[PDB]
């Protein structure tokens, strides 16, 4: 009976994985005033399905790897790191209601860049392991601000549970207190998943995304659907932290459709600053951390450990 | 064997150390390191140590040896007998260690040890409604007011030293 | 025009709609048509296996009221 | 360096060496050793040449070694007792293993092997603070956990360490190197008296430092490095080679002069305790240290080795280094035998 | 004593003879190194937790902060040994004989 | 308990769908193919290193929300400042000292 | 050593109060307010004796009022309390604050008919 | 050298996580409280030397309490014999130790 | 001053906001009338149990009852 | 907002913290006698166990002093099954 929920997760994560492409290529269709796919199911429906039966079956690229056992297991630890951070979402229950999940999400996607270093190494390109290198160097920068905005959030939460995050907010979105900590880890969220204006990798401002270069890369498919659950993980858990939605725990399908309209809505609104914005130069998102949303969340840090003390309003730690 | 956990995860951590520490390559050491992490995390998370282990996790897995491997890509390059050797040469130690203090249920190598499952050892009461080790963690900030002034302070130094070191003038 | 968009967003909807609607379900399936019970702390699980003991059957969720004592 | 982080970084030094002095607490005493190499490591780079990243970083790698055995010794303390008081320890492999990463952390023999290498690849500043200051923070550990030290394994450590530093420095001819292996046989003197009576360890350490800061001073005052080197001080300041002279018979333990009080004191408690054997083993030993001692009298004080030319125009110019209370620490490192009774302030 | 104790020590003297016995790279005796700290951290951890000792609860977390600030110092070490040398080997250590 | 259930799904699944990946265009036999140290920058190791000992801070700077709680508050609220204003002083000497530099 | 003195299976048998944890929750308050008495006694021998074989008479005073407060709850308020205890039994955390209404006709009948 | 500043300050800087019988956050109690304040208020200021040879049997008490080597023992001879007799067939195990007495609560 | 502070403002207004949103944070909890309640509610918290006294004869302070007057009360808590 | 609510939480947590209180009483009396129950059941599985075994006390302490000991969970579930075992020690951590 437990085995049917952990698969009624990680199944139906998979099917909005593969849609999210199709939502995607739709929605920037329109924001580009053309169309998205139309032709391949009515209303592009089968476009997920086609594409995913062409990239399963089209054949490895050119090179070999210069590692066999990290070629393997980064697709393999993006893929399970992916699955594992939806278990304590509480929506409005959480798969695994654990006493630490806001702790254990920052922890699992802590641990996600060893796909990205794993991957460098496994190429034989030098110049793919610098470009590895650059995206490790900007994932573990901008988890800094997450840590610490998630830190200032939660004070206001009293604890590391993620449930109690819905009991918090029932009487406000947590926005309202705290809208520069909402932005900014909006914008680190953004950062952290290599996504535009962030994508360096799948870019320029890259040494190595430069068309008839070397490096055996992975099957492009499995870090896709891993990337991409991470962003729908990411707007779900912006959804949680900020925006949290009414609990009737005699209904909880209610929770569920107004928790699941504001992570479509989020996940689309990374669709369309994907669709809006040039990209940073490289120096210019490390500007964008250490020098501007570090101070402001230090800043912000030190306002919510102090202001809880000044007001008397310190929450519970059950 | 399922009371027997923690005593599994251990022997899995000692034969991760056994891999890392017979050092094949600073890459596949580190992959060792990150599975022996791991596992050890799992230990203590098997004795109620929840924010200790995401502590592991976050930390020491986290930034620690994501900066060890991020160093090593920029030290090492990318393409034996005495490896593979101090591997089994470790492995059959350990598991004769294993076999003794399972037929035995005692040895004594250094110390005397137990050769019961690890659960016996455990208390019967609660803690009411908190951890004790969260509570005690979190104890920093208002008992260790002298232990947080040298560790900030450490840290603050620890900055200053790497930036001096790294300069090269 | 902009609303092809809908039937793709309206099918990753129902995707996310499923894993939330379906632990909710199977909570309720296997605690006896109710919430399941969170233990965070160990006062909670003490008062959980307690709830377990003494409802003869090996089951938390078969709760016992005034009509089990005289 | 700027001068600023210079005073902030050698606050630091001494701010871990406090915290090892003063704490009740075995992780204070960790935390005080982390402090103390963290903050030392900079010293040693001043320069940044090769020499200097392989001083520290072999430096590094002895500390760190020597810094989770002991935190290993103090996790079996905290098995076998329950408690975290820096006192005796209740477990002989707790006692075994901190004795063992104390000596690593003194570079005693046969752990001694850190010592020269890591003296020659730094200046003679960061050598001085290595071979002075940087001995204060372990000898006060082993000054509090005497109870459980074991006799057999300091006494292995201090004999080992006194005819290791004797026949060490009777192959160099680099000054730096000299005062590696001098200070190998004097950590041995230190140690050997510890169980006996730790006053005159202390006595040994306090007068162990103003000679060598005395040594170092006068190594910095005259910019040599090399035997063949501070050979040419007698024509340059011929002063310096009579402050090196007395502070050189001073260090080879001969009376009138307070480096023979240390090992008369040593002596002296040694055979209180009924051993005889061993002190004498001891100070026969030590004429080694004055072998070589008398070597670098012979090529600077007592004979006039060939200068060149260049060394009259240095003639015209008088030392702007600020020599630091070297007439104090030449006083005190060569007159203080008629105080030897002064030695009960330390009990 | 308990069953566990014996391997995390035993993991730390794995990782002791490791680290007393180099082979080529400097950074894999770095690996030892914090894998030494890796096992003082689980077996503090362990009876710390196995005591109820409340307080002590903090003390895992000041080893593990003041280890991982030392190992970024020892990385840094190791960088500006192989920015000397090309490569982080401890044969190429060897200027200090003479 | 049903957390290691969990994971071991999310492993299984994470390594069928690797093992398809790699196995299921192998089936086409394909046209056999016969045709035909990296430089450091001190930047890129500062920005690691800079991120370590941030993360060591930030450590540090967990305990918070438990750390409210306590009666002693007035010690706690100096501490908590102190922690995030040592974090301040090191990001403010990482700044002037050139240290956030081309990477900024 | 010696030997440790237990109690015999017949001094441990005693009248269990078998109900639920949601059932003891929900009718808390009330029995902290009327079985003070042989409660404090209880837990003031508990804390010092240090000792729980000096403290079993104490114990059956406790197990035995606390089942004298739950009958006089059957007796006369037998359905808003099952009511108001299977809604606080409902709730996965047993909260108070999804309850009023049932807590309040539970607490109107107490204070009426008690 | 050790400087004991802090008993000529009167400041407290580690003497609060020094040993398991301290005050604890929330009056926590460690699972060797009692033994290791019985050992200390025996050892207190008669030193270490007496404290060895005069207070041993707390000191004893408090070990086997902190490692449980004798009651490991203890349970592993009972075990042990247990299984012999089962092996053998001269004994049962009682329906309370199998899991057929709907416990106590 | 004023000068600074519009050229700063200008210039570098994350910086002015970090340093304002900062300052704040510090000087602010020691000038506000509630930084009393936070201290008052978290020693009211009962995370532990009140175990009781015996009874010797003098203590007048002490309640025999929770529901007696004498005690320690939480009226300004359930008022504020 | 955040105020009035988490200041209402508060007021709740205290609520529930003194429903707590007012059970502790008989719930340390149900543990109390469920400690004696477990160890007079292992006392008398000790004392028709350990009869062939020389120089055998039952009901031996292992400490020195007369104090009551709380007991280990060795020391309770030692003589029951596997299942009744890893429900008592891992339980509450293996609990969701
Ligand atoms: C107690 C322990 C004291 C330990 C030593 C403390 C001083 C040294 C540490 C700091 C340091 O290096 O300062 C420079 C240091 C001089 O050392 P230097 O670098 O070799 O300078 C040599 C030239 O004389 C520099 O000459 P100058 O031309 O630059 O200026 C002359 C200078 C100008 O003087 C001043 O400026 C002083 C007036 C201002 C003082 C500060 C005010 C703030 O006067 C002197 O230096 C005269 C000599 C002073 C004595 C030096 C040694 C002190 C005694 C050490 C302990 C001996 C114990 C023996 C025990 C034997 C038995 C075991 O000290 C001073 O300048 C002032 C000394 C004051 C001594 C006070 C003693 C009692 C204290 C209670
Ligand atoms: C959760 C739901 C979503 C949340 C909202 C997010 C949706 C909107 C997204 C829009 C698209 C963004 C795409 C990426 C953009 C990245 C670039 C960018 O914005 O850089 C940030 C820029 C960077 O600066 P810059 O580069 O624009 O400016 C130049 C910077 N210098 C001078 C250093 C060269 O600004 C920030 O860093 C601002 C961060 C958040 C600010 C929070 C303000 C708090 C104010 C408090 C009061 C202040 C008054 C004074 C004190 C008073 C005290 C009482
Ligand atoms: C679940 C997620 C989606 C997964 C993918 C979608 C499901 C379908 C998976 C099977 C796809 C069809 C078989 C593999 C592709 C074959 C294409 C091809 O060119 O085959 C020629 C190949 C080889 O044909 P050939 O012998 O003419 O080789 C041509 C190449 N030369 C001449 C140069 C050597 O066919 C096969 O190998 C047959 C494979 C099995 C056929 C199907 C059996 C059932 C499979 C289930
Ligand atoms: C730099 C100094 C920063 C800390 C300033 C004082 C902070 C504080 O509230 O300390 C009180 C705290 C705690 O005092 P307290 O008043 O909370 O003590 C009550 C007792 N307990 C803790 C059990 C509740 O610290 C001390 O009193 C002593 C430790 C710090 C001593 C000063 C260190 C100076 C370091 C200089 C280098
Ligand atoms: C949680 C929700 C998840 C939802 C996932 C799916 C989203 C999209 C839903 C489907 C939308 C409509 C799809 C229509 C596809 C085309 C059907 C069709 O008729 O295709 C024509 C083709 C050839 O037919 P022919 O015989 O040549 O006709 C000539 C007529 N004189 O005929 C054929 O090719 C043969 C018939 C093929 C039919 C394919 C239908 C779609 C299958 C998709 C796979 C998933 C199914 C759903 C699983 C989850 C729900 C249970
Ligand atoms: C390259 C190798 C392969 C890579 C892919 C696969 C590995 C990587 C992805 C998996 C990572 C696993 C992380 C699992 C632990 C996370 C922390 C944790 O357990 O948190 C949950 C919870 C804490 O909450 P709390 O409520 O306080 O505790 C329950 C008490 N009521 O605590 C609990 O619920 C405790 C439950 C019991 C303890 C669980 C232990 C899990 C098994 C051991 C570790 C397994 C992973 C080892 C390898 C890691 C990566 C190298
Ligand atoms: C139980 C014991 C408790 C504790 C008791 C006290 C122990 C005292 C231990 C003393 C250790 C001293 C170590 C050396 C000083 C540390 C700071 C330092 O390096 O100062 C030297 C300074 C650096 O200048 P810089 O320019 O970097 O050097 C290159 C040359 N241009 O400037 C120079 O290089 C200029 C050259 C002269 C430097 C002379 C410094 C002498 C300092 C030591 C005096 C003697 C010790 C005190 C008296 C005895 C105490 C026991
Ligand atoms: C008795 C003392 C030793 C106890 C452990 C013995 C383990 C087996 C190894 C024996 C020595 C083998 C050897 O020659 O090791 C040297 C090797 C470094 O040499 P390398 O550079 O790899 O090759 C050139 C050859 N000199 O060094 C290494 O390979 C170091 C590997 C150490 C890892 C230890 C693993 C656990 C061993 C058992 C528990 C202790
Ligand atoms: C007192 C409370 C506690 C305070 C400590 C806590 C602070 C929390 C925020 C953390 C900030 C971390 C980083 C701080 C670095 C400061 C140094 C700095 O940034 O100087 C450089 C800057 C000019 O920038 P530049 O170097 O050119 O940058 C490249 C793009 N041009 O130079 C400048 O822009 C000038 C910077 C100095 C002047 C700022 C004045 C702000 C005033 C705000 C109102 C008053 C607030 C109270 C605090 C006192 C401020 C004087």
């Amino acid at each position: 009976m437990f085995m049917i929920n952990v698969l009624t997760l990680i199944i139906p994560i998979l099917l909005a994985v593969a849609f999210l492409t199709l939502v995607e290529r739709k929605v920037l269709g329109y924001m580009q005033f053309r169309k998205g796919p139309n032709v391949v199911g009515p209303y592009g429906l089968l476009q997920p399905i086609a594409d995913a039966i062409k990239l399963f079956i089209k054949e490895p690229l050119r090179p070999a790897t210069s590692s066999i056992s990290m070629f393997i297991l980064a697709p393999i630890l993006a893929l399970t790191l992916a699955l594992t951070m939806w278990i304590p979402l509480p929506m409005p229950y959480p798969l695994i209601n654990m006493n630490l999940g806001v702790l254990f999400m920052l922890a699992m996607s802590s641990l996600a860049v060893y796909s990205i270093l794993w991957s460098g190494w496994a190429s034989n390109s030098k110049y793919a392991l610098i470009g590895a290198l650059r995206a490790v160097a900007q994932t573990i920068s901008y988890e800094v601000t997450l840590a610490i905005i998630l830190l200032s959030v939660l004070l206001m939460n009293g604890s590391f549970t993620l449930s109690t995050l819905i009991i918090t907010q029932e009487q406000v979105w947590l926005i309202f207190p705290a809208w520069p900590l909402a932005m900014m880890w909006f914008i680190s969220t953004l950062a952290e998943t290599n996504r535009a204006p962030f994508d360096l990798t799948e870019g320029e401002s890259e040494l190595v995304s430069g068309f008839n270069v070397e490096y055996a890369a992975g099957p492009f498919a499995l870090f896709f659907m891993a990337e991409y659950a991470n962003i729908i993980m990411m707007n779900i858990f912006t959804t949680t932290l900020f925006l949290g939605a009414f609990h009737n725990p005699y209904m909880p399908e209610l929770y569920t459709i107004n928790f699941t309209i504001k992570s479509l809505l989020l996940s689309i609104t990374f669709l369309w600053i994907r669709a809006s914005y040039p990209r940073f130069r490289y120096d210019q998102l490390m500007h964008l951390l250490w020098k501007n949303f570090l101070p402001l969340t230090l800043a912000l840090c030190m306002w919510h450990v102090s202001l809880p003390i000044l007001l008397s309003s310190i929450p519970p730690q059950t | 064997m399922m009371t027997y956990i923690v005593f599994i995860l251990s022997i899995i951590f000692v034969m991760g150390f056994v891999g890392f520490s017979s050092k094949p390559s600073p890459i596949y050491g580190g992959l060792g390191l990150i599975v022996s992490g791991g596992v050890g995390c799992g230990i203590v998370l098997n004795f109620g140590g929840s924010f200790l282990g995401l502590m592991v996790f976050l930390i020491y897995l986290g930034g620690m040896m994501v900066v060890f491997g991020y160093t090593t890509a920029m030290a090492t390059e990318q393409y034996n007998k005495v490896v593979l050797g101090t591997f089994i040469t470790g492995l059959l130690m350990e598991f004769l260690m294993v076999y003794y203090v399972l037929k035995d249920k005692e040895v004594e190598i250094v110390f005397k040890f137990n050769g019961m499952g690890d659960w016996v050892i455990y208390d019967t009461g609660d803690s009411g409604f908190f951890s004790e080790e969260a509570m005690g963690i979190a104890a920093l900030y208002s008992y260790g007011t002298w232990l947080v002034i040298v560790t900030g302070w450490s840290l603050l130094i620890g900055v200053v030293v790497i930036m001096e070191i790294t300069r090269g003038n | 025009m902009w609303f092809e968009v809908l039937p793709g967003i309206a099918v990753m909807g129902v995707c996310l709609f499923i894993p939330g609607m379906a632990t909710a379900r199977i909570h309720r399936f296997s605690n006896g048509g109710r919430e399941k019970r969170v233990a965070h702390y160990s006062y909670q699980w003490y008062l959980m296996e307690r709830d377990r003991r003494v409802s003869g059957v090996n089951r938390y969720y078969v709760s016992k009221g005034l009509e089990n004592i005289d | 360096m700027n001068p600023i982080i210079l005073i902030i970084i050698l606050m630091t030094v001494m701010l871990g060496t406090i915290i090892v002095m003063i704490s009740t607490h075995w992780l204070l005493i960790w935390i005080g050793f982390e402090m103390n190499m963290l903050a030392i490591i900079p010293i040693m780079m001043k320069k940044h040449n090769p020499r200097a990243t392989e001083a520290s970083t072999k430096y590094f790698l002895t500390q760190s070694t020597a810094s989770m055995l002991l935190m290993m010794a103090i996790i079996i303390n905290l098995m076998f007792s329950g408690q975290w008081t820096v006192m005796k320890l209740f477990n002989p492999m707790a006692s075994m293993l901190m004795t063992m990463a104390l000596a690593m952390k003194l570079g005693m023999a046969p752990f001694h092997f850190w010592v020269p290498e890591v003296t020659q690849g730094i200046p003679l500043s960061s050598g001085l603070i290595l071979l002075t200051w940087q001995k204060l923070a372990p000898m006060s550990v082993l000054y509090q956990i005497l109870p459980s030290i074991n006799l057999d394994l300091i006494l292995t450590l201090s004999i080992l360490s006194i005819t290791i530093g004797g026949w060490g420095g009777l192959n160099q001819t680099q000054l730096r190197k000299i005062m590696a292996y001098s200070s190998i046989a004097h950590m041995g003197w230190m140690t050997a008296v510890l169980l006996y009576n730790p006053t005159m360890t202390l006595l040994n350490l306090i007068i162990y430092i103003i000679m060598t800061s005395t040594m170092f001073t006068l190594f910095m005052a005259n910019s040599t490095t090399t035997t063949l080197s501070l050979s040419h001080t007698w024509n340059k300041a011929p002063i310096m080679t009579i402050l090196v002279l007395i502070t050189l018979l001073s260090m080879g333990g001969l009376p009138p002069l307070s480096g023979f009080m240390p090992k008369w004191m040593i002596i002296q408690e040694m055979t209180k305790n009924d051993s005889i054997i061993l002190p004498t083993l001891m100070a026969i030993t030590a004429l080694l240290n004055l072998y070589f001692y008398m070597r670098l009298t012979y090529s600077t004080a007592l004979t006039m080795f060939p200068s060149t030319n260049n060394m009259k125009m240095k003639w015209q110019f008088p030392t702007t280094k600020r020599m630091t209370l070297l007439p104090t620490m030449t006083v005190l490192s060569t007159m203080l035998l008629p105080l030897t009774p002064i030695l009960s302030i330390l009990e | 004593m308990s069953l566990v104790y014996m391997n995390i020590m035993m993991a730390f003297t794995v990782s002791l003879t490791g680290l007393l016995m180099y082979r080529s790279h400097l950074m894999s005796s770095l690996l030892c190194l914090e894998g030494m700290m890796l096992s003082l951290f689980i077996l503090a951890t362990l009876m710390i937790l196995n005591s109820h000792f409340t307080l002590a609860s903090m003390m895992p977390i000041i080893l593990l902060v003041f280890a991982a600030c030392e190992a970024a110092l020892g990385l840094s070490l190791l960088v500006m040994v192989s920015n000397t040398y090309g490569t982080d080997y401890v044969q190429n250590l060897n200027l200090l004989q003479c | 308990m049903n957390l290691m259930i969990t994971l071991l799904t999310n492993f299984t699944l994470a390594t069928l769908l690797v093992t398809i990946a790699f196995w299921l265009p192998q089936l086409n036999v394909y046209s056999e193919k016969t045709s035909p140290r990296l430089p450091f920058s001190m930047k890129f190791f500062l920005v690691a290193i800079t991120f370590l000992l941030f993360d060591l801070e930030i450590a540090l700077l967990l305990p918070l929300p438990w750390a409210s709680q306590t009666t002693n508050l007035n010690t706690m609220l100096t501490m908590a400042l102190l922690l995030i204003f040592l974090l301040a002083v090191s990001l403010a000497y990482e700044w002037t000292q050139k240290g956030l530099e081309w990477t900024e | 050593p010696g030997i440790v003195e237990l109690p015999s299976l017949e001094d441990l048998k005693v009248q269990e109060v078998k109900v639920s944890s949601s059932v003891l929750k929900a009718a808390a308050h009330h029995y902290g307010a009327q079985c003070d008495k042989p409660n404090k006694e209880f837990m003031l021998c508990r804390w010092e004796e240090k000792d729980p074989r000096r403290c079993l008479e104490e114990g059956k005073l406790v197990n035995q009022c606390a089942l004298e407060f739950f009958r006089q709850i059957k007796r006369h308020c037998a359905e808003p309390f099952t009511e108001y205890w299977t809604c606080i039994d409902y709730s996965g955390l047993q909260l108070f604050r999804r309850c009023r209404k049932e807590q309040a006709q539970f607490d109107k009948c107490v204070l009426d008919k008690l | 050298p050790f400087f004991d500043v802090q008993k000529k300050l009167g400041v407290d800087l580690d003497h609060w996580m020094t040993i398991q019988s301290a005050e604890q956050p929330h009056r926590i109690p460690a699972r060797c409280h009692a033994f290791e304040k019985e050992w200390i208020e025996c050892a207190h200021g008669i030193g270490s030397i007496r404290a060895e040879k005069e207070c041993k049997i707390e000191f004893e008490d408090f070990r086997e309490c902190l490692l449980r080597q004798k009651t490991m023992k203890r349970l592993n001879a009972i075990k042990r014999q247990r299984d012999k007799l089962i092996k053998e067939g001269k004994y049962t195990p009682p329906p309370h130790h199998s899991g057929q007495e709907d416990l106590r609560p | 001053v004023a000068a600074f502070l519009k050229n700063v403002w200008a210039k570098e207004p994350v910086l002015v906001a970090s340093f304002a949103i900062a300052g704040l944070a510090v000087i602010l909890p020691t000038l506000s009338p509630y930084t009393k309640y936070s201290l008052m509610i978290n020693r009211a918290t009962p995370y532990n149990y009140p175990v009781p006294l015996r009874d010797d004869g003098n203590m007048p302070d002490v309640p025999s009852h929770p529901q007696d007057p004498q005690g320690p009360s939480l009226e300004w808590l359930k008022r504020l | 907002s955040m105020m009035r609510w988490n200041r209402e939480r508060r007021r709740l947590q205290i609520e529930d913290f003194e429903a707590r209180i007012a059970l502790m009483p008989l719930l340390q009396a149900e543990k109390d006698r469920r400690v004696l129950q477990m160890l007079r059941e292992n006392l008398e599985e000790e004392a028709t166990i350990m009869k062939d075994v020389p120089g055998w006390k039952v009901g031996e302490s292992v400490f020195h002093t007369t104090r009551w000991v709380t007991p280990m969970m060795g020391e309770l579930y030692g003589l029951r099954t596997g299942e009744e075992i890893l429900s008592s020690t891992y339980g509450f951590i293996w609990y969701t």
